[PDB]
């Protein structure tokens, strides 16, 4: 029947290029060899899963990109702890 | 719905060893 003012926005393209920013979290420097890396076979179906989590949370494209940051800012900051899990 | 994430400390790891 209705939905909230959420597609207004997104677009499909335009949301692809939010998808990106999770994917960055985790990896925001370029790495060619990560790619042929197996664990980056997790890491594109890992946001996959969780993007639609991160999308749904949103009742608005708005809400949308303000989530979107603090996923992307705590995950940002958090690789500074896990390069001192090892020293 | 969700719960804790395991691989989520791995994939970050990967990046935390390099640049």
């Amino acid at each position: 029947g209705v939905r909230k003012g959420w597609h207004e926005h997104v677009t499909q393209d335009l949301r692809s290029h939010l998808v990106h920013k999770l994917v960055q979290a985790i990896f925001p420097t370029p790495d060619p060899a990560a790619l042929k890396d197996r664990r980056m076979e997790n890491l594109v179906a890992y946001a996959k899963k969780v993007e639609g989590d991160m999308y749904e949370s949103a009742n608005s494209r708005d809400e949308y990109y303000h989530l979107l940051a603090e996923k992307i800012y705590k995950i940002q900051k958090e690789l500074e702890e896990k390069r001192r899990s090892r020293l | 719905g969700s719960g804790t994430d395991k691989e989520l400390s791995d994939l970050l790891d990967f990046s935390a060893m390099f640049s």
